RNA sequence: AAGUGUUUAAGGGCGCAUGGUGGAUGCCUUGGCACUGGGAGCCGAUGAAGGACGUAGGAGGCUGCGAUAAGCCUCGGGGAGCUGUCAACCGAGCGUUGAUCCGAGGAUGUCCGAAUGGGGAAACCCGGCACGAGUGAUGUCGUGUCACCAGGCGCUGAAUAUAUAGGCGUCUGGGGGGAACGCGGGGAAGUGAAACAUCUCAGUACCCGUAGGAAGAGAAAACAAAAUGUGAUUCCGUGAGUAGUGG
RNA sequence: UCCGGCUCUACCUGGCUGGAGGGCAGUGAGAAAAUGUUGUGGUUAGCGGAAAUGGCUUGGGAUGGCCUGCCGUAGACGGUGAGAGCCCGGUACGUGAAAACCCGACGUCUGUCUUGAUGGUGUUCCCGAGUAGCAGCGGGCCCGUGGAAUCUGCUGUGAAUCUGCCGGGACCACCCGGUAAGCCUGAAUACUUCCCAGUGACCGAUAGCGGAUUAGUACCGUGAGGGAAUGGUGAAAAGUACCCCGGGAGGGGAGUGAAAGAGUACCUGAAACCGUGCGCUUACAAUCCGUCAGAGCCCUCGACGUGUCGUGGGGUGAUGGCGUGCCUUUUGAAGAAUGAGCCUGCGAGUCAGGGACAUGUCGCGAGGUUAACCCGGGUGGGGUAGCCGCAGCGAAAGCGAGUCUGAAUAGGGCGUAUCCACACAAGAGUGUGUGGUGUAGUGGUGUGUUCUGGACCCGAAGCGGAGUGAUCUACCCAUGGCCAGGGUGAAGC
RNA sequence: CAAACUCCGUGAUAGCUGGUUCUCCCCGAAAUGCAUUUAGGUGCAGCGUCGCAUGUUUCUUGCCGGAGGUAGAGCUACUGGA
RNA sequence: GGGGAUAAGCUCCGUGCGUCGAGAGGGAAACAGCCCAGAUCGCCGGCUAAGGCCCCUAAGCGUGUGCUAAGUGGAAAAGGAU
RNA sequence: UUGUGCGCCGAUAAUGUAGCGGGGCUCAAGCACACCGCCGAAGCCGCGGCAGCCAACGUGUUGGCUGGGUAGGGGAGCGUCCUGCAUCCGGUGAAGCCGCCGAGUGAUCGAGUGGUGGAGGGUGUGGGAGUGAGAAUGCAGGCAUGAGUAGCGAUUAGGCAAGUGAGAACCUUGCCCGCCGAAAGACCAAGGGUUCCUGGGCCAGGCCAGUCCGCCCAGGGUGAGUCGGGACCUAAGGCGAGGCCG
RNA sequence: UACACGGCCCGUACCCCAAACCAACACAGGUGGUCAGGUAGAGAAUACUAAGGCGUACGAGUGAACUAUGGUUAAGGAACUC
RNA sequence: UCAACCAUAGACUCGGCGAAAUUGCACUACGAGUAAAGAUGCUCGUUACGCGCGGCAGGACGAAAAGACCCCGGGACCUUCAC
RNA sequence: GUGUAAGUGCACAAGGGAGCUUGACUGCGAGACGGACAUGUCGAGCAGGGACGAAAGUCGGGACUAGUGAUCCGGCACCUCU
């Protein structure tokens, strides 16, 4: 039973165009185009979608970086005070406060300071 | 590709030309080609063993009982006058249902020949009852004649 | 097209009970003398073709 | 004084609404394909199959028809509508007595076409013979008949003596076309064999001559195997890919 | 039964032909030609053939939705303004042919023969000749010379006629079985250019026949031959009176119509493609053109006033991080290796077989199943003809839970489905004897693989057979035509 | 034109080249040997998969029993070589 | 290891070698085969390997002890040099 | 003299530094040695989700693990057409087209709708397939770009007046100019067959416009005893009764 | 010889070195026979002219390259170049 | 040597009609390096306002033809004391 | 030194001589080695007969490792096959 083959096509079509949809000249006119773009922009959305955590954290830690020696301390010192004081507060909230509260990221910067031992050459 | 008619002679040269090598005007990608895989007249006859028919028909007709749907009666219609009205008056006392089946002596004609307008009814002498009539019929009614006849032969 | 057979095989070979194959002993039509008795004598008696070719050869007889 | 700073689009891109070209998609069938059960299995010298030309009140085309030209008679079925189609339209018109329409028999059937009177570039040239007619007669006109081969019959008979060949004239047949099938005469390669000759492809395609609706085959000089068996041909399913054949 | 004439004549016994009467049958394959006609048989065309204006609603239009009632031996089918048995064509059913034609009998008339026929005791030129068979050569039977019968035939040869022949798969004997060289003869079977009636898990315009349409046309080729594309307005033409722009084309009004974004380029009108407009972006910017971030602007929405919040959206996207298309075949490609201008349609593991096997799964079970075929306008029933396993071993004779090997208990090869418990050995691993558990295959249906078929799809150079061409060219054949003008000056005289 | 053209056998045959269309879930190769008118093909065994069966028989280490004849070393030890 | 010249991104073997093939991620700028390490999916979480921590670019222009003057680092020998 | 770690020379290419990736770096951001740190992936851990295998218990939960993948194998599905069906959906708008929304892990789905369309679709469960296109220099159709670019088809060549007409270089008439003139003139044969003339209009055709045309539309037009082909005869050659051979 | 009679059918248009034929086109090609003026000249070459027909269907404007068809060139005269 | 000028038809601008090959993409620079081993598209650094018109051809391994040569699975034709 | 190259072995001889004589047997073969496959190698024991040695025992070809050829078609001999 001969199967005319216009509506199934058509529906691919369509979706493939409308994923598509918002792409430059004819990367979005031309269906056997097309798909070369909507498979491309979607294996690129898969990396960064990893990729995008690994650049946020990046952000994060040079704001906290510009914050500690703002405050006269070195990131890197910061983060060994904090630790050895053993708070559990993360980078994005250090940022977000770095950048929202000065005065709440000086007394942190203060706990991590005091918390430093006396000697950081010590073998120990 | 073989009975489509006409030109059977290489559209064009081999090499040279600049387009697709061909070899007939009737090749199946081409257009007005033949198809690529041709039917032909063809039977859908299946076998299945006597023992297969008669274990479904037996099976059937359980399911058929345990539901019942199966009547008995001495006769249909009053002989020497097919009269599809008096058909459905009878019908339609007996049953509320609008589709049944009945079986009956193959000899007796009046009652076929006069209740076989209908399309919600039919009809079968038991020689050739199915099993496709007896599972669409919502009801089934067995005559005297027929269930008799039916019964001896399967207890034969 | 009922399955053509093959009577060169037929010719060679012979159904055991259990599905194997029977195949006779070759390399003895002939130059006889340098090949000791002793070498002929698990030479002749026919024997089992291998598990390896019996795959081919089943598909062979009954083609 | 300084440094800080939008402010425009010739065009372009992106979306959104509009449209334009191109005609897929979905839906339709007078068309085709494949079958079943029937019918018919031929048509042709009483001129076939298929064509040229013509044929209408209307210019072309298709359908029918044939100088008697969308047709004519006779017999039977129907009727108040008809003068086929493109195509309409008109214009003329036809019917209650029954016109057209459908069926049966009949007549009409130009020309080419086996073409058959001779010839020929098909639809076109050129004649002989018998009977009538018109012209002052001729001119002229119509009608018919006039091939070949086969088989017979009557007449004739060369070399020549008999007789025969040949020669006439007359009856009866055949001549060409048609899808397949059937018979018969002839009859290959690509290919497979991983090459290739034997071999295979296969007595297939194809060519040719026959008839028929079927043909062909057909009444054992067959098989069988001790049974005191089968009993024409033909076609099915087996027997069986078995016995066998084969670089 | 009788009559006559004959076997060169007339008078007993024996062998034939012709005529008066029972046959054999006949349009016949076995005698030939003639003699003539009845089926409600069919065909060619036809007649009747039931039952709602029913009402209301949407509705342009009803067959539609609801309500009643309808008829049906007819609820196949088509059409009519949308889905109709109660509207028309028509359907079951009934009926019918003046005339002609294909298939079935019956009284004029014709032939024959009863000079022929049936049953019973012994001795002495016919029934297929250049045929059977033969030598050589080849052909068809599965049979390719092979050990080669049977058949046919090309060439040479060549038989017997009943105590004859030829076959019985080299070939011979006893016997065993059937008549060659002459002839014909229906039914079963194959096919469908043609016609009718019905049907389709067949197509629905790039499909389907090449051809739903002026199609084997236009067109191409001088030829043989090749060979197209091209359907739909509407229910109905009611196909756009009239007005206006323009020469017209074209267009806008007016009207038709339910719709004119149905107007004849006419249903639906998509995508490539080309525009108008709108919001946003862009003239310091180096690049598979996106993705992740991301301000601004535009618009949108709700709580909240003139714009701010809010589990906010869509469009745009300034700027920055990463970023070398896709398919191929390849060790390997961003690749400067191949293919793709784009869009839309079409385009590629199908199909048959008691074909074979295995796996699922279905029925029955030491059984499983039927083919063809016959009869039910229907898949039913019958049909055990056949095939597979129940037992294998051996090449075969043959043997048989053993068998082959072999001189062999003497173990080995292959099976005894397969195991449990008892005893005997070595503990050369296992073999040898007892009592029980007792053997599972077969036919569907679907699936992978194999099989022969073109066998996943397109593609070649080429070989062969049948035909069409010497209107160009090659050659030649016959008949015509062509070669302005001006010089040189042989022989001969 | 190194065998004209049209039709037909003809779907000639192609171990060669191209192409082979909807989603997901599970496991996961080789480019080896042998043989091959075979080397760019094919078949067998290894390599994967699915099923069934034996259910650890496999794996790693420790210890034990083992034979080597390599690196190295040696040469009035041989064969050579200085 | 053979061949080649201890040349080739060379060829031919062995590796119960590894990886690519048939593997995404990070590092060596770029780079399958080198180093680290196995991508079921999502998360605007944390700890780490290789490699890095002045800026492009995330991380010490860190701590202490020495060397170098050559931009050696950031291409190379025989030999030569208070 | 010796052993040492660093150094220097030894040191020449070709488009442009181009032999740290670059800037830059010795007041090392270099080298060697130790320490503490910190960055650094899809590695691991953290939270949520899905699926496969496995064990236990039950009549599908708990817990252990694994989940990249070409050739290729296995398992489970989506969708299209057409059949069967309880039979329904729809002129109060089907199919189809274009949007929007929501949902599934996918192929998708929505008794989910907005606008066109105005006549058919079909839940479920099976059944059968011409069943799913981007590629094959595929086929047919349509439309792209090079691009408003190249070309507008000779060596003879025009200007102008007036007329028609909406428009006039291109047509009609007139004046001059140029070109062929053994043709670029005039007759025929072969060949073509209405291209001849007249009248009307200019979409399509003429490589532009076009009143013009060899356009289309209608009408008209071809007059033979003496010219030509048959009545005559024949060449080359073809056909061929009988005949010969096959 | 006075005589009045009697002679078919078919072609007859147009083009026919061309926008009408053969070349796919209104194409710088091919196509057979006949007619053959005047002045120069041997003439059927050539140059200009009658008879008669044409300017064969894109135009208008711009001193660029550069190409093609041509004319002229100081001095040298094959030194280029196979 | 050593080209110069000039008259012609194009090339150019304006009006009219209006093509072809090719074409996966396109918001298409340079150099050194890298790499399937000669890069507009990768790294690095340099330079560059967006867009045209006339020209010139070095590259875009530019276009045309599934490479002739070579080799590999096969054809045809031809030669001969190949069968 | 050990029939024919090299390696492996060999004095308990595998090295010579002699005597005798045929085991360079017949049918099987526990189990193995190697083989992708066809094949290829080794082998204790069982039945008859024989050989050497009184006997013990050894004897199924050469000290081993090369000296080889599948299938078809055919030829020849024997048989308690048809
Ligand atoms: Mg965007
Ligand atoms: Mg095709
Ligand atoms: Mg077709
Ligand atoms: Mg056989
Ligand atoms: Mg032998
Ligand atoms: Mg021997
Ligand atoms: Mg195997
Ligand atoms: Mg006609
Ligand atoms: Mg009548
Ligand atoms: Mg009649
Ligand atoms: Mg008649
Ligand atoms: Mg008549
Ligand atoms: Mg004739
Ligand atoms: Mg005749
Ligand atoms: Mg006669
Ligand atoms: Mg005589
Ligand atoms: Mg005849
Ligand atoms: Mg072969
Ligand atoms: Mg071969
Ligand atoms: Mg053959
Ligand atoms: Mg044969
Ligand atoms: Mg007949
Ligand atoms: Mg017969
Ligand atoms: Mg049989
Ligand atoms: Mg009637
Ligand atoms: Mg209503
Ligand atoms: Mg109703
Ligand atoms: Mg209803
Ligand atoms: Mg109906
Ligand atoms: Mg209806
Ligand atoms: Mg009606
Ligand atoms: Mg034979
Ligand atoms: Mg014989
Ligand atoms: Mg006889
Ligand atoms: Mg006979
Ligand atoms: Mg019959
Ligand atoms: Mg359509
Ligand atoms: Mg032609
Ligand atoms: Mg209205
Ligand atoms: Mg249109
Ligand atoms: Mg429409
Ligand atoms: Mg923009
Ligand atoms: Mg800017
Ligand atoms: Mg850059
Ligand atoms: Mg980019
Ligand atoms: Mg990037
Ligand atoms: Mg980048
Ligand atoms: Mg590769
Ligand atoms: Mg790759
Ligand atoms: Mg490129
Ligand atoms: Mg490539
Ligand atoms: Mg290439
Ligand atoms: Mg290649
Ligand atoms: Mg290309
Ligand atoms: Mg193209
Ligand atoms: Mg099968
Ligand atoms: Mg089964
Ligand atoms: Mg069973
Ligand atoms: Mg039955
Ligand atoms: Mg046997
Ligand atoms: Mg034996
Ligand atoms: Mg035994
Ligand atoms: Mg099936
Ligand atoms: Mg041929
Ligand atoms: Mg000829
Ligand atoms: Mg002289
Ligand atoms: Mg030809
Ligand atoms: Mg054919
Ligand atoms: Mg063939
Ligand atoms: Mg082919
Ligand atoms: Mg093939
Ligand atoms: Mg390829
Ligand atoms: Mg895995
Ligand atoms: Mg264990
Ligand atoms: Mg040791
Ligand atoms: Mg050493
Ligand atoms: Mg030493
Ligand atoms: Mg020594
Ligand atoms: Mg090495
Ligand atoms: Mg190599
Ligand atoms: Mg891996
Ligand atoms: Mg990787
Ligand atoms: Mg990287
Ligand atoms: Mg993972
Ligand atoms: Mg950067
Ligand atoms: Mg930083
Ligand atoms: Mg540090
Ligand atoms: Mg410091
Ligand atoms: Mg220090
Ligand atoms: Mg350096
Ligand atoms: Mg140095
Ligand atoms: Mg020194
Ligand atoms: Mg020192
Ligand atoms: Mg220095
Ligand atoms: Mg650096
Ligand atoms: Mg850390
Ligand atoms: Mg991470
Ligand atoms: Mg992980
Ligand atoms: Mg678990
Ligand atoms: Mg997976
Ligand atoms: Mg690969
Ligand atoms: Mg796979
Ligand atoms: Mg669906
Ligand atoms: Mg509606
Ligand atoms: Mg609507
Ligand atoms: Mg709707
Ligand atoms: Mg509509
Ligand atoms: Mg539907
Ligand atoms: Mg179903
Ligand atoms: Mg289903
Ligand atoms: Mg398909
Ligand atoms: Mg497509
Ligand atoms: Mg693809
Ligand atoms: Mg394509
Ligand atoms: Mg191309
Ligand atoms: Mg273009
Ligand atoms: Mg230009
Ligand atoms: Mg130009
Ligand atoms: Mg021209
Ligand atoms: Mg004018
Ligand atoms: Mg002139
Ligand atoms: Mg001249
Ligand atoms: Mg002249
Ligand atoms: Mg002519
Ligand atoms: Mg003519
Ligand atoms: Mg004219
Ligand atoms: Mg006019
Ligand atoms: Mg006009
Ligand atoms: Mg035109
Ligand atoms: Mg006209
Ligand atoms: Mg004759
Ligand atoms: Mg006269
Ligand atoms: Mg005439
Ligand atoms: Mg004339
Ligand atoms: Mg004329
Ligand atoms: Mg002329
Ligand atoms: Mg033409
Ligand atoms: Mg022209
Ligand atoms: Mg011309
Ligand atoms: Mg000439
Ligand atoms: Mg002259
Ligand atoms: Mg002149
Ligand atoms: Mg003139
Ligand atoms: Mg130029
Ligand atoms: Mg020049
Ligand atoms: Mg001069
Ligand atoms: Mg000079
Ligand atoms: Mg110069
Ligand atoms: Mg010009
Ligand atoms: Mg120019
Ligand atoms: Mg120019
Ligand atoms: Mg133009
Ligand atoms: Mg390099
Ligand atoms: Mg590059
Ligand atoms: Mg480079
Ligand atoms: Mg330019
Ligand atoms: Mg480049
Ligand atoms: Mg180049
Ligand atoms: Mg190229
Ligand atoms: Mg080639
Ligand atoms: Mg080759
Ligand atoms: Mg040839
Ligand atoms: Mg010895
Ligand atoms: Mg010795
Ligand atoms: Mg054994
Ligand atoms: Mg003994
Ligand atoms: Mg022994
Ligand atoms: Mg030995
Ligand atoms: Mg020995
Ligand atoms: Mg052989």
């Amino acid at each position: 039973a001969r199967v005319k083959r216009a509506l199934n096509a058509q529906k691919k079509r369509r979706t493939v165009l409308k994923a598509s949809k918002g792409y430059r000249g004819q990367r979005s006119r031309l269906y056997r185009k097309a798909k070369e773009q909507q498979l491309h922009s979607l294996t690129y959305a898969y990396r960064d979608r990893r990729a995008r955590k690994g650049e946020f954290r990046k952000l994060w830690i040079s704001r906290i970086n510009a914050a500690a020696r703002a405050n006269d301390i070195t990131y890197n010192r910061l983060i060994q005070g904090l630790k050895a004081a053993g708070v559990e507060v993360d980078r994005k909230n250090l940022a977000e406060l770095a950048v929202s509260d000065p005065a709440a990221f000086t007394a942190l910067v203060d706990v991590a300071r005091a918390a430093l031992p006396e000697d950081v050459n010590a073998p120990s | 590709r073989g009975e489509v008619s006409g030109g059977g002679k290489k559209p064009y040269r081999q090499k040279g030309t600049g387009r697709a090598r061909q070899g007939s005007t009737r090749a199946p990608q081409f257009t007005g080609g033949g198809t690529v895989h041709g039917p032909k007249p063809r039977d859908y006859s299946q076998r299945t063993p006597k023992k297969m028919i008669a274990a479904a028909l037996r099976g059937a007709l359980s399911d058929r009982a345990r539901n019942d749907r199966i009547h008995a009666v001495t006769e249909l219609v009053e002989g020497q006058t097919p009269s599809t009205k008096s058909a459905k008056t009878f019908l339609g006392t007996l049953t509320e249902n609008k589709k049944v089946l009945v079986v009956i002596g193959r000899t007796d004609e009046v009652g076929a020949k006069s209740v076989r307008n209908l399309p919600g009814v039919h009809v079968i002498s038991p020689d050739q009852l199915n099993t496709y009539d007896v599972l669409n019929a919502d009801d089934v009614v067995f005559s005297v004649e027929a269930l008799n006849a039916y019964i001896s032969a399967n207890s034969k | 097209p009922k399955a053509k057979t093959h009577s060169g095989a037929s010719k060679r070979f012979r159904r055991t009970g259990t599905g194997k194959i029977v195949r006779q002993k070759a390399n003895r039509r002939h130059l006889l003398e340098h090949k000791p008795t002793k070498r002929t004598r698990r030479l002749d008696g026919r024997t089992t073709v291998s598990a390896a070719d019996n795959s081919r050869i089943n598909k062979l007889l009954n083609g």
